[PDB]
RNA sequence: GUCUACGGCCAUACCACCCUGAACGCGCCCGAUCUCGUCUGAUCUCGGAAGCUAAGCAGGGUCGGGCCUGGUUAGUACUUGGAUGGGAGACCGCCUGGGAAUACCGGGUGCUGUAGGCUU
RNA sequence: GCUCAGGGAGGACAGAAACCUCCCGUGGAGCAGAAGGGCAAAAGCUCGCUUGAUCUUGAUUUUCAGUACGAAUACAGACCG
RNA sequence: UCAACCUAUUCUCAAACUUUAAAUGGGUAAGAAGCCCGGCUCGCUGGUGUGGAGCCGGGCGUGGAAUGCGAGUGCCUAGUGG
């Protein structure tokens, strides 16, 4: 009953969030975003492979979860089953609209909403992965498996940083070492140089 | 817990007050009301006498408003009043009128008029409003401030006023909140208001307390008894503070001392010495953590 | 089509600016104004009394009447095609002076001041701008160390 | 050797009963604080309107006094005679006052009137040191500084110097 | 039966062609508008 | 060096805690006859000078939060004009000129006008 | 003259929510209504007195044709609060 | 334990959100109607032959950025308003 994604598939419009003028949304449907191993700190995995995008387009949310279930299906069949952490890295928050006819024509024609859609840039991170760094090929696997399930050119790049941070994969353990990050779950914290120094008397305490 | 609300939104959301309403000195409504000279004319300064009433001593000024500040014409005290002959007592309303008679001598004395506009050479009490006579140079205008005095009946801030009025000044006021006016028959009788310039009320007082207990009046009245200040003697030392003030109105500053240059407060520390300082405390927080392991 | 309002379009023009709310502050009210005096508008949200219109948030024009509270200024207003000379009622917390004129007045000043002198002494000193001329030639030192190659950098894609 | 204007003062005393509804409960409630006080009490209004609780907007459902001094002293240890001197841990703010209530304003040694009635009371006690007039003055405010405040042990030492009071827990 | 509703197309150029000429300058302009009691005074000034 | 009275721009001045204030001040403070106002001399008003810098306030401190001003991000994002450039499109590249903002890393932490003191 | 929404800590019945008290509180409240702006010794809330919500000629802005009506802005002449 | 809560973090947004904040753009100024003196007048403003404005009289051309171009003004008027 939904119209194809090639109808909706260009950022043709304002985005047009669900908010107190647009109410009545119909709810999206990926709404589960991380899956795996969730529960695991940055230590124990290294590796991250980001589906990035090529194109300026808008992906459907309906398509995120397809590829967010073809992505989680090879992952535990292939790393085990807690062995991986997918994380999908867009929400839909543009709504699109629908001008149903059953007769009246174009006449007044303003859409009541149909469903939600993400405007993804040409660089912007649709999906990523964290894993141990031998499930390399895996992890390849998984977002070109994935892939097919979106519209357009989508290219698979594995980071330099450790899993999901902004710190870099090389000096990511010298740096916790230097106690200058703090371990706190699948993050790290950054600790500068700036603090009150009881912060870093307890650190060093 | 408590949700934090003074947090890093809360400070950068946060705006200041004006550092005077901060401190708690000004209110900017009134005085915005008060000093804003009409457009028309044209850089016409505004005058105004400031009254405020410390503890010990009653500051009036005179004062036109410019861009950098007020700059103020003249400038009278209460602790200057024993060059005058009001040895001490000098927060009351007897000497507020005398605070106000001096602003007004001196400034008229500093402008050219002390000959022309006498004012009131005797006190009297009732209204009294300095009309500019023709052909010589016209009344001096200014206007009240009180600041945030509540301004209600018998207050020293109109005492003041009733001194510059009396002084020549020609400030625009009613008789309403002069001591006197009382709020039931809604009229005012001058000869009550006479007593308070005089300082009958507290030479009321010191009669009082010496018939009722004498350790109430010694703890009470104690700078009086010092300069031997008796109830009698308090009208009569009024009336030749008024004549003395009347008589000789200029103010003669004091000399400027040649300074002995030393500083009484710590001054700033330096950004050598506050990272030395931050050293430090790390070089020995770690090694007493080596001499506690 | 849109409403005809006398403030309609004017959320984020006729604000105060963020965290100078409050009070006007009364160095504006005590700055006083002649007339012929170039003047700015500039709109302000927390006087409602005298305010201009959002026509001419923005423009500069000369007074020509002061009153006590509100100053009559001659603003150029551009209608569809003309410009009207057309004169407006702004209370004075919705102006300053323009210093436009001012860098004027102080070339001239200046101008005067080296053409009264140094007229009699006999040079002749130039007195108007002429636009900055091409740079004229010199020599550029390598004080020892060589010129630092530059080449272009491969391309990796870091996001 | 301490500094004499750090003495634990009590600011106030302030007593409200709060009856509920208006009319003669009400007056005689003021009546019967009256003759506790020895001034004439206010009648304390409605914010809100709960009809769970039988009252309306704008409605006098309550009576309160304030007592400064010499009588807010007197009238405090009548209080603590009936509280046997005996306050609970719990009965004390964080901010360092403290306070209390009665059931009875018979035991406090007023006698008594059929016309009039019993009531309950609550008594509470603002302590203060001296300087607090900072935190009201109006000519220049400011606040009261951290030394200078009252903490709740600091407090309760106190009442139980004072008073040779005891504090039970719980 | 619809049609076209608001353009200002053409306008430019045909503003532009006898040209947008700024309001006519001219010394000693007028002064109506100038404030009457200021203007009482000045024609008393011009009177004496 | 510094304070009061009135201020200007209104955080480089705010906020939290700690330290120190000599002299003059500014305060806290002591009372309620009178002026005045309250349930209450708490506030306001009124008369004072026994005590105290405890607080306000002032000066200083914090690998402080903030604020101000710099570096980075970055000639990146965006962009005026241009091509019979590319691309199926979306969009991108180039020629011509302009050119941002976070995170991250430094520096600063009120200046000042008028009047009157203190440092005999 | 006072500070508002909210929160914390206390107090006989009293509680999740009646009233009293302290502390924090840049507006998170209120300003009749729609929304946007604006506002903290106020434009809010509470009191006291009130009728400038009055009589009158011109100028101006806004839509604009640079015309009306509407609404509004500075002035001016009284008569007042 | 599991929730709310709270504090440092983290992913993604906004036409009717915003601390910041461009490019393009919109006013004004780039002098003789301008400066600088001397003096009168005023019932307005006025501590103050104060302030402001208006009048007289005199002195000053290096015509006060580049570029380019003779300008200003008044009648009568068609057609047009898909
Ligand atoms: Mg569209
Ligand atoms: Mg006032
Ligand atoms: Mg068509
Ligand atoms: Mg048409
Ligand atoms: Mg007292
Ligand atoms: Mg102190
Ligand atoms: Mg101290
Ligand atoms: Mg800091
Ligand atoms: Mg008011
Ligand atoms: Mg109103």
């Amino acid at each position: 009953g939904r119209r194809p994604a090639r109808c909706y598939r260009y950022c043709k419009n304002k985005p047009y969030p669900k908010s107190r003028f647009c109410r009545g949304v119909p709810d999206a449907k990926i709404r589960i975003f991380d899956l795996g191993r969730k529960k695991a700190k940055v230590d124990e995995f290294p590796l991250c492979g980001h589906m990035v995008s090529d194109e300026y387009e808008q992906l459907s949310s309906e398509a995120l979860e397809a590829a967010r279930i073809c992505a989680n299906k090879y992952m535990v069949k292939s790393c085990g089953k807690d062995g991986f952490h997918i994380r999908v890295r867009l929400h839909p928050f543009h709504v699109i609209r629908i001008n149903k006819m059953l007769q009246t024509g174009m006449r007044g024609a303003f859409g009541k909403p149909q469903g939600t859609v993400a405007r993804v840039h040409i660089g912007q991170v649709i999906m990523s992965i964290r894993t141990k760094l031998q499930n390399k090929e895996h992890v390849v696997e998984a977002l070109r498996r994935a892939k097919f399930k979106f519209p357009g050119r989508q290219k698979i790049h594995i980071s330099k940083k450790w899993g999901f941070t902004k710190f870099n994969a090389d000096e990511f353990e010298d740096m916790v070492a230097e106690k200058r990050l703090i371990p706190d779950g699948c993050g790290v914290k950054y600790i500068p140089n700036r603090g009150p120094l009881d912060k870093w008397r307890a650190l060093h305490s | 817990f408590v949700k934090v609300v003074k947090n890093k939104a809360y400070f950068k959301r946060y705006q200041v007050k004006f550092r005077r309403r901060r401190e708690g000195k000004t209110d900017y409504y009134a005085r915005k009301r008060l000093v804003i000279q009409d457009k028309n004319k044209y850089n016409t300064p505004k005058y105004r006498m400031i009254v405020r009433v410390t503890n010990r001593d009653i500051i009036c000024q005179i004062a036109y408003a410019r861009i950098e500040g007020d700059m103020i014409v003249c400038a009278a005290y209460a602790h200057e009043l024993p060059k005058y002959g009001v040895k001490v007592g000098l927060t009351n309303y007897a000497a507020a009128y005398c605070t106000g008679l001096l602003l007004a001598r001196r400034l008229l004395n500093r402008f050219g008029m002390d000959k022309i506009y006498e004012g009131q050479v005797e006190v009297t009490g009732d209204e009294y409003n300095v009309e500019s006579i023709d052909g010589q140079p016209g009344a001096f205008t200014c206007y009240l401030d009180a600041g945030l005095a509540r301004t209600t009946t018998g207050n020293k801030v109109f005492g003041a006023l009733k001194g510059a009025v009396d002084g020549g000044l020609s400030i625009p006021h009613s008789t309403k909140r002069f001591p006197g006016y009382d709020s039931e028959s809604k009229e005012f009788n001058a000869e009550v208001h006479r007593k308070h310039i005089m300082g009958q009320n507290v030479a009321d007082y010191m009669r009082y307390l010496m018939e009722e207990d004498e350790d109430a009046y010694k703890k009470q009245f104690s700078q009086y008894i010092k300069n031997n200040v008796t109830p009698d003697m308090m009208e009569e030392m009024y009336k030749k503070a008024h004549a003395a003030i009347r008589e000789n109105p200029v103010y003669e500053k004091k000399p400027k001392r040649e300074v002995k240059k030393k500083r009484w407060n710590r001054p700033k520390m330096s950004l050598a010495q506050k990272k030395d300082r931050v050293a430090q405390k790390k070089a020995s927080f770690l090694r007493a953590q080596e001499r506690a392991a | 089509t849109n409403t005809k309002g006398k403030r309609r379009g004017t959320r984020y023009m006729f604000s105060r600016p963020f965290r100078k709310h409050g009070v006007v502050p009364l160095a504006t009210y005590m700055r006083i104004y002649k007339k012929g005096d170039i003047v700015d508008i500039k709109g302000m949200g927390t006087v409602q009394k005298g305010m201009p219109h959002k026509c001419y948030h923005g423009k500069t024009g000369r007074v020509y009447n002061v009153t006590q509270h509100a100053v009559g200024i001659v603003v150029n207003k551009q209608v569809k095609g003309k410009i009207l000379a057309k004169r407006i009622n702004v209370r004075i917390e919705h102006i300053k002076h323009s210093k436009s004129r001012d860098s004027f007045l102080k070339r001239v000043k200046e101008n005067d001041q080296k053409k009264k002198e140094a007229k009699e002494k006999g040079t002749w000193v130039q007195l108007k701008r002429q636009p900055a001329p091409p740079r004229e030639a010199h020599f550029v030192r390598t004080n020892g160390k060589e010129p630092e190659l530059l080449e272009p950098i491969p391309y990796e894609f870091m996001a | 050797k301490e500094n004499p204007m750090r003495e634990l003062r009590i600011r106030k005393l302030c007593l409200n009963i709060c009856v509920g509804e208006s009319g003669d409960r009400l007056t005689r409630a003021a009546k019967v604080l009256e003759q506790l006080t020895g001034q004439t009490p206010v009648f304390s209004k409605a914010r809100y309107t709960v009809r769970s609780f039988g009252i309306r907007r704008n409605e006098k459902i309550a009576v309160h006094c304030t007592v400064r001094g010499a009588k807010a002293e007197e009238i405090l240890e009548k209080g603590l005679k009936v509280r046997e001197y005996e306050l609970r841990k719990n009965n004390f703010s964080d901010t360092g006052n403290f306070g209390f209530g009665i059931q009875e304003h018979i035991d406090l040694g007023i006698k008594y009137d059929p016309s009039i009635g019993i009531y309950g009371l609550d008594f509470y006690v603002v302590l203060g040191r001296p300087g607090f007039s900072i935190a009201d003055k109006k000519r220049r405010t400011g606040c009261i500084g951290a030394k200078h405040r009252i903490s709740k042990e600091e407090a309760m030492r106190w009442f139980q110097q004072k008073y040779d009071g005891i504090i039970l827990p719980g | 039966a619809k049609s076209k509703n608001h353009t200002t197309h053409n306008q430019s150029r045909k503003w532009h062609r006898n040209g947008i000429k700024k309001p006519r300058s001219q010394r000693y302009e007028s002064l109506k508008g100038v404030d009457p009691k200021f203007l009482r005074n000045m024609r008393f000034a011009k009177k004496h």
